[PDB]
């Protein structure tokens, strides 16, 4: 039989098959990485939303703060 | 030194009105000066501390209770229905007064008020005291009236300023509900868009089935 | 009907103090009654409205300005340094008064006050008026003093109640910041957990590479 | 040639291949459906979060509301 033909054609197939699985498992890793980095970017935006929502409440209550302080200056005397 | 000027009606002279000017320091118990006058003559007597004790003892009345009856009778601070009768004899210059009840009369005092030589000097000093008192009283009126005009303007300032706190608070709670609705409507608009997205997906699926077979 | 009782010093009798009781209704211009007294005798005269006009015209002074000078001289409402001099002759019963300047004296009035028959009746009524006035004044004192005790207790109630609004507001703003931090820490704890998840994924990837080849 | 053998073995292959693609395109549809129904369930929870967050603020401010009303009753008199 053509021994070298069989050994070579089989060696080329396992190299082709392992490389195909090599690239596939790398893509699946990047997909899970992109999944976490996206989920972290959304939790990070939800946190700044929670911050700006409180900072906006403080910015709106300033009018009442000034009036309440002005009133206590007239009473504590 | 204090004093009190009071109007009395003698039963000896019931037609007119007399005046009693009692002066003491610092309490009526330690002795006092008492003067009767009709706007013409004046009789003055000094009742010492010992005479007040003697007057109470001769009627077996406790001193404190008796001194309390002098204030009620001589300082015009009693009744109704505390009835008192006042007598004066211009001959003996004795001043009598008694507390009259329906069944008993308590002879409270008998003071000798010798006639003064210059009653006009006493009447003038009495009127000078009343005029000075009226001037003092109207000054306390103007000073107390001024404190209310200030106390009521302090109240009117707080009233107008606190109603600004209420209006600011209401304008805040309104802006909080406006901000809440504006965001709530965006989230409802997004859910409505996802519903149509789900609806569109199912519709574009039926087209892909009817055409592919 | 009003009245005013004032102390004057006659240059005829400079040693003692006299009293003027001026009564009018409703204004001093329409006429008034004026009485002089030394606590013994009393002289009373009625100055009609026509006599006030005549007195001002005989010195070519405008009426309104002259009536204003009577109030300043007879009603003890002037100066310093409004200087006035008062004269009375018990023989003619004429009352003179003048406003004294450094270079001129304005003879303002000459009133005839005839001697009264019963001056004690007038002095007694004068003292009864002063005593009634003192009683009225001390009643207005007690009624005005009572309004401040109420106005200041209304102020003390608002002061204690508003400081409860301030303490409640501060306790609210503190609980708002506590709720904000409690939620902010959960979101940081979640981000920290996603970081370790990303770290764990990269670590478990290197193990799968070192073992698979 | 074996005509019926070729026609049958080929007909069985296209039926097998089309059914395989049939199930695959159905699974991909369910995956996109599950994706939207999940995204809608999260927007629905984010909306109730936004509601409860406001209802909690109103529930906490009641103490200040009672005090401010009590104070205006003492002043408007």
């Amino acid at each position: 039989a053509r021994s070298m033909e069989q050994q070579e054609d089989s060696l080329e197939k396992v190299i082709k098959d392992t490389e195909s699985l090599f690239k596939t498992r790398e893509k699946e890793y990047q997909e899970t990485i992109d999944q976490i980095e996206l989920e972290l970017a959304t939790a990070k935006n939800d946190m700044n939303r929670h911050l700006h929502e409180y900072m906006e409440m403080c910015s709106m209550k300033r009018g009442l703060d000034v009036q309440m302080e002005t009133c206590r200056r007239l009473i504590t005397q | 030194m204090e004093r009190k000027i009071s109007r009395i009606h003698l039963v000896s002279e019931p037609s007119i009105t007399h005046f009693l000017q009692v002066s003491w320091e610092k309490t009526l118990e330690s002795g006092f000066v008492i003067t009767l006058t009709d706007g013409h003559s004046a009789w003055t007597g000094t009742v010492s501390e010992s005479e007040i004790s003697q007057e109470a003892d001769d009627m077996a009345m406790e001193k404190g209770k008796y001194v309390g009856e002098l204030r009620k009778a001589l300082l015009s601070g009693a009744g109704p229905a505390d009835v008192y009768t006042f007598n004066f004899s211009k001959e003996s210059c004795y001043f009598f007064f008694e507390k009259n009840l329906k069944d008993v009369s308590f002879r409270l005092g008998s003071f000798n008020l010798e006639k003064v030589e210059n009653p006009a000097e006493v009447i003038r000093e009495l009127i000078c005291y009343c005029l000075d008192t009226i001037a003092e009283n109207q000054a306390k009126n103007e000073h107390l009236q001024k404190e209310n005009e200030r106390l009521l303007r302090d109240w009117n300032d707080v009233q107008g300023r606190f109603e600004k706190c209420v209006s600011a608070k209401e304008a805040l709670e309104t802006d909080l509900y406006k901000r809440f609705i504006l965001v709530l409507n965006e989230k409802k608009t997004k859910i409505r868009s996802l519903h149509n997205k789900l609806l569109n997906a199912a519709q574009e699926r039926e087209k892909d089935i009817k055409q592919e077979g």
